[PDB]
């Protein structure tokens, strides 16, 4: 989960090879869906991306507290002294064939946290097993492997 | 865990032929050839060699599903020419071109060392 | 029984972009018969075209300069291969599915090129050989 | 461990059917976080300061 | 069988894809076709002949997704202002199978009556749809696995005279608000039918702020390019709508409390930093900035009230429900139609 | 014009749980209450002193990255001495659609 | 919790230049973002893993795995 | 000189870092060999580890975990065998190398564990390999742990043979930069903008090495990309010319080996 609740589960992991790659041969630790952001309306999410970009850029820690002077159109001014596209857009090839993509690709560091649900604490299965005392039913209890 | 050995991925299982070739019961002068343990690297430059030649009508390969290490690939041409030949000519393209291409580099890395 | 089943020059009077960024939709009148006109959508990254210019459009009915391919798979041209388009620039291919009677002696077609449209407008006797299905448009520039 | 040390609970019926009391109201202006709140049958109802 | 529609479609990033696909501006080389073609697996072996066969041999998006639908597959849709030549591409034809114009969006491949997977249902099967799915979502999603697809935050920003134009908006709807106060506050001002003279004022000022937002979300939506991605995900029908773009852009609004505007919680006011008897919109819950600018602290305890409502709505009248549907299947669980028909 | 009083800073209205979402006045507000809530369930380091403690349940994690965007507030609560996440680069895409 | 040895995102080693970063910020008295690019960190995900690392090692190591209290 | 192959431009080079043009070559094939430069070259790191003494405030899998990622020497990796196939029992004299650790925290002050102090005691056969890989000026190389007084650590290492299509660790190559059509005359991307794509965009390094196109041009559609432009860093263990040798070679056996087994399947169909 990042911090603006929007969390989620791995879907499917992929070797660096198969990884869409800029110009700079830089790779995504993760792939989000963009079918997420309208209806949250989570525009702190993509301002913090675009902010910490900036701090991973230049060296030091930037200001995110509420009720404050920062602007979206300040630290994008910050970010063209470096030499990217300033709204954060990249241009990324195709890890498959190598081509160029059509459509350039929102990129940046984020913040995300480890959750307490694992699926291996989930996975429970059972054929046959022990019963109950009075009614004489499968026990209940994924530790005591019941229905 | 269910998570399989990742040495699956480069050592064929015993009674694993490393080519299977199929005729294609559609289009004539067609096979279907499935590679196992391969990935993109192969049958994108094997398919890419094949589109060079002036008598290969059709020729395309696919991955089904990234959890299994295999892909298809389909090979169409003209009358009186087999697509096993095809193949044979695309193979020995691409290692003359790599060969070339070996010699070239190490030239020009021995040309720097000479520059360095 | 030559292929060509239709054969005009035509002068274009204005083209419309539209939102796209590389296909225009174009309409022209016929210099020689007044009662001729078209509109057309096509690929100016390819063929671009300006206003009040001057086109020779050509609809055939095969490429084969001389006497199956419709459910034949398409096979990409040969070297030492010669046919109706050699002559042309611009050679496309598409099936009609509308043929409009707006009065007694004027009559319109449609014709759909992938998703590209056409609309001809003529005389019964100048479009009376268009009741083709499927049919080949050439301009020559 | 902060979170914890730091909550007030309102001794109502959880299941108690009172929607006034699980309302933020006008005088919980910086004596009472307005977005920390669980979610379910402590809706409201559990206070962080 | 509660509302005899689909139940199932194409949703998401297929819907996002097939939509772009079909434009007419998508162009399709050689090497591409083939491989499309073989991924479609109920393919015949034969390569559609393309559309511009000189100076270059290309395909349209159209031709390669008419490969999935089966044949003999009819259907007509005339939207608004369509002509037998459409030329903003709207409507749908299909005949036989193939495309003739329209581009493909939730009306005709979502979960709609009379769209696609209906018609086909209704005509050749269950398992031929079943099919179809698969068809149309292998095909997509291996060519936007090479077109590509994103959304950033340079989708929310506005031109700076829209901008202008949009505070201009609420500064005139403040103003009426402003002069109906006016007056009210001399006695001057008219019940309203059946209605107490606070009802009416309340009405009044209501119905501005909200005219005012309504309005200034459209000019911000008029705004946007066809390239904006939010603007791209609205029209192909799978995720947002109007109202998100003018929140994030335009501006919030005016935040309620059970239908009413922010009441006085205090005596006679509604927050510590105002003075006795003050019945200015921003101090009775509205918000006049927008997500991309940002909200001040008053405007921020207002919205947070607001979504408290909604919280416990859901929290317990999940519960209510419950028990009422409970109730209902108890009820009725013992009927069966017989083989007389009763 | 008669002012008696000052407010110290706004951001104090906020807990303790809600100190940490950075930028939260561009969310909606339900969103800062889900984060929240999700908030007590990362996992970090509870204390520098877990090696002796036999709890009965313990999770601890390998490296753990003081956040880029930090809120002011952070100072208070300690959490670029115990954080609970780690940096990763993301990239908002549609890819091959998992 | 010691450095990592290598960097998650580019494969690149950065388990050896903690000491030596640590150096050019007292004794030289630089900036963060200059003594980062002064060791060759030029991607931004190195600069991300030398950046934000909290060192927990100097902390378990006054104490001993016998006797916490509560 | 080879006219009729493909052609190679070194501009840059060192200890590290090439940074070369290729041409006259398709896509594929530059995307294939950087495919392999990355994922199918083998190196030589540690595979197996037991522990002795361990009274440090790590775990165990931990140390264990950071030792399977130090670089190590992988020169002459071709004459070492995969344990899958050597006739020997467990790990090899041909088949593995074998190091070990020992530490011990006697001052006062903290004593960091290195990577310099892991001592090989197998027999080399005067290969050269095993070597640990040190980069830094002080030559400590990869810190591995931190002591106190009255903490020793005592451990052995088993190193192997493998790829990178296996774990991350037997990677040579850090990253691999891969440009090409700068001007993007083929119309390959589509730039978004608010009012001037042209501007708004940077330029890449690389545009001074083609000539900016011409408004008055038409579209040219029959162009295709030949002209490539890479850049390779090595993790410091095979020299960086030797990755891209290697490269070029792996995939020249991978074809070799599919067209054996043509050959191989022509001769049973002949039967």
């Amino acid at each position: 989960a990042s911090r603006h609740g929007q969390k989620g589960t791995i879907g499917i992991t992929y070797r660096r090879e198969d990884m869409p790659f800029t110009a700079e041969g830089i790779v995504p630790d993760l792939i989000i869906n963009p079918h997420a952001i309208p209806s949250r309306m989570t525009v702190a999410h993509l301002i913090e991306c675009l902010l910490s970009k900036v701090a991973a850029l230049s060296g030091n820690e930037g200001d995110a507290s509420p009720f404050t002077d920062i602007t979206v159109e300040g630290i994008s001014k910050l970010l063209r002294e470096h030499g990217y596209q300033s709204r954060g857009f990249e241009v990324m090839y195709n890890g498959h064939t190598g081509k160029k993509l059509m459509a350039q690709i929102f990129f940046g560091p984020t913040y995300y946290q480890r959750l307490r649900h694992m699926v291996d604490d989930k996975i429970h299965a059972r054929a046959r097993g022990p019963m109950q005392v009075l009614t004489r039913q499968p026990v209940e209890g994924r530790s005591r492997d019941g229905g | 865990m269910n998570a399989p050995d990742r040495f699956e991925l480069f050592l064929l299982g015993e009674g694993e032929s490393k080519l299977k070739i199929d005729p294609d019961t559609k289009a004539p002068n067609a096979v279907v050839i499935t590679f196992e343990k391969e990935d993109h690297t192969l049958g994108n430059l094997i398919r890419a060699e094949l589109l060079n030649d002036r008598k290969v009508l059709f020729a395309a390969y696919k991955v089904e599903h990234p959890f299994f290490a295999r892909f298809k690939l389909r090979i169409q041409t003209t009358e009186g020419y087999d697509p096993k030949d095809a193949l044979k000519n695309a193979c020995n393209s691409i290692i003359n071109k790599l060969g070339a291409l070996k010699t070239n580099f190490e030239t020009e890395w021995n040309l720097q060392t000479l520059a360095a | 029984m030559s292929n060509t089943l239709f054969d005009d020059i035509f002068q274009v009077s204005e083209v419309d972009p539209g939102r796209y960024n590389k296909v225009c939709r174009i309409e022209a009148a016929s210099t020689t018969q007044d009662q001729c006109k078209l509109t057309l959508d096509i690929n100016v990254e390819l063929f671009p075209v300006a206003a009040q210019d001057s086109l020779t459009v050509t609809i055939a009915s095969s490429l084969n300069l001389e006497d199956s391919s419709a459910t034949r798979s398409w096979r990409p041209p040969q070297a030492g291969d010669r046919s109706l388009a050699d002559d042309y620039d611009y050679v496309m291919y598409g099936t009609a599915y509308k043929f409009e009677e707006v009065s007694k002696d004027l009559i319109a077609v449609y014709y759909s090129f992938g998703g590209l449209l056409m609309r001809l407008e003529g005389n019964y006797r100048n479009l009376n050989n268009l009741k083709q299905e499927n049919a080949y448009l050439l301009i020559r520039r | 461990t902060l979170s914890h040390l730091r909550r007030t609970n309102t001794p109502i019926g959880r299941d108690g059917k009172l929607a006034k009391p699980r309302q933020l109201h006008n005088t919980h202006w910086g004596l009472v976080c307005p977005a920390e709140t669980p979610e379910g049958q402590a809706c409201g109802l559990v206070k962080n300061l | 069988p509660q509302s005899n529609k689909p139940c199932m479609g194409i949703v998401q990033d297929t819907l996002c894809g097939i939509r772009k696909l079909t434009l007419r501006d998508t162009f399709i080389e050689l090497d591409q076709v083939l491989n499309m073609l073989y991924w479609v697996p109920d393919w015949d072996g034969v390569i559609p002949t393309p559309a511009i066969i000189k100076p270059k041999p290309l395909w349209s998006g159209k031709q390669i997704l008419s490969v999935a639908i089966p044949n003999g597959i009819h259907l007509q849709r005339f939207d608004e202002g369509t002509t037998l030549l459409s030329p903003k591409d709207n409507g749908m034809l299909i005949i036989d199978g193939q495309i003739i114009f329209g581009v493909v969006e939730k009306k005709t491949v979502g979960s709609s009556n009379g769209g696609l997977i209906h018609v086909v249902t209704r005509e050749k099967g269950p398992q031929v749809c079943a099919k179809l799915f698969g068809n149309i979502q292998k095909v997509v999603n291996f060519w936007l696995l090479h077109n590509g697809f994103s959304t950033g935050i340079g989708d929310t920003i506005a031109d700076g005279p829209t901008m202008r134009e949009i505070t201009e908006t609420i500064a005139e709807a403040k103003k009426k608000v402003l002069d109906v106060t006016k007056e009210a506050q001399a006695n001057l001002l008219t019940a309203k039918h059946g209605m107490t003279l606070r009802e009416s004022f309340e009405d009044n000022v209501v119905r501005f702020l909200n005219e005012a937002r309504d309005k200034a979300g459209r000019l911000a939506e008029v705004n946007l390019k066809d390239l904006n991605n939010v603007k791209q995900m609205v029209m192909a029908g799978s995720k947002g709508s109007f109202i998100n773009i003018a929140q994030m852009s335009a501006c919030v609004g005016q935040q309620s409390v059970e239908g009413k505007r922010i009441a006085f919680g205090f005596v006679d006011r509604t927050l510590p930093h105002f003075s006795k008897d003050d019945y200015s919109p921003e101090s009775k819950g509205f918000v006049e900035n927008s997500y991309l600018r940002g909200l001040t602290p008053q405007e921020f305890f207002f919205h947070a009230m607001g979504g408290r409502e909604g919280l416990i709505d859901t929290a317990v009248k999940t519960a209510e429900t419950g028990y009422i549907q409970r109730r209902l299947v108890k009820a009725l669980e013992d009927i069966m139609v017989h083989y007389d028909n009763t | 014009t008669t002012f008696t009083h000052c407010e110290i800073h706004p951001s104090m209205i906020l807990g303790v749980a809600a100190s940490i979402i950075p930028f939260p006045d561009h969310n909606q507000s339900p969103r800062n209450t889900y984060q929240s809530a999700m908030g007590k369930q990362a996992m970090g380091v509870f204390l520098t002193n877990y090696n002796v403690r036999m709890d009965t349940m313990a999770n601890i994690l390998y490296y753990p990255q003081k956040p880029l965007g930090t809120t002011r507030a952070m100072e208070y609560l300690k959490f670029r001495e115990l954080p609970a996440g780690q940096n990763a680069i993301v990239a908002i895409a549609c890819y091959s659609g998992y | 919790m010691i450095v990592p040895v290598r960097c998650f995102s580019c494969g690149k080693v950065v388990g050896d230049k903690w000491e030596s970063y640590l150096n050019l910020l007292q004794e030289d008295e630089l900036d963060e973002g200059t003594a980062l690019s002064r060791l060759g960190l030029k991607r931004y995900c190195c600069r991300r893993m030398i950046l934000t690392h909290v060192d927990l090692i100097e902390k378990f190591l006054r104490y001993n795995p016998l006797e916490k209290r509560d | 000189m080879s006219e009729e192959g493909p052609q190679v431009k070194i501009r840059e080079a060192s200890k590290d870092n090439v940074d070369f043009i290729l041409s006259n070559v398709d896509l594929a094939m530059a995307n294939s060999l950087r495919r392999v430069m990355i994922a199918e070259i083998p190196t030589l790191a540690i595979d197996s580890v037991e522990v002795e003494t361990n009274t440090t405030v790590l775990a165990d899998e931990f140390i264990a975990h950071r030792l399977g990622l130090i670089p190590l020497q992988s020169m002459d990796i071709e004459q070492l065998e995969y344990s899958r196939d050597c006739f020997c029992e467990d790990h090899c004299d041909k088949c593995s190398v074998v190091l070990t650790l020992q530490a011990f925290g006697e001052s006062e002050s903290t004593t960091n564990v290195y990577s310099k102090d892991l001592v090989i005691v197998s027999n080399l056969m005067g290969r050269n390999i095993g070597h640990p890989i040190i980069q830094d000026k002080e030559g400590n190389g990869v810190l591995i742990c931190k002591l106190r007084k009255g903490q020793e650590l005592k451990l052995t290492c088993v190193a192997k043979k493998g790829i990178a299509k296996e774990h991350a660790k037997w990677g040579p190559a850090a990253a691999i930069e891969f440009e090409y059509d700068p001007w993007n005359k083929l119309k390959h991307t589509d730039y978004w903008y608010e009012q001037d794509s042209a501007k708004e965009w940077p330029q890449s390094k690389n545009c001074e090495y083609e000539d900016p196109p011409n408004e008055g041009d038409p579209f040219d559609y029959k162009a295709q990309a030949d002209t490539f432009y890479m850049n390779v860093e090595s993790v410091g263990s095979i020299p960086v010319d030797q990755v891209v040798v290697r490269g070029i070679d792996t995939l020249q056996k991978k074809v070799a080996s599919i067209l054996l087994a043509l050959t191989q399947m022509d001769q049973d169909k002949v039967n």
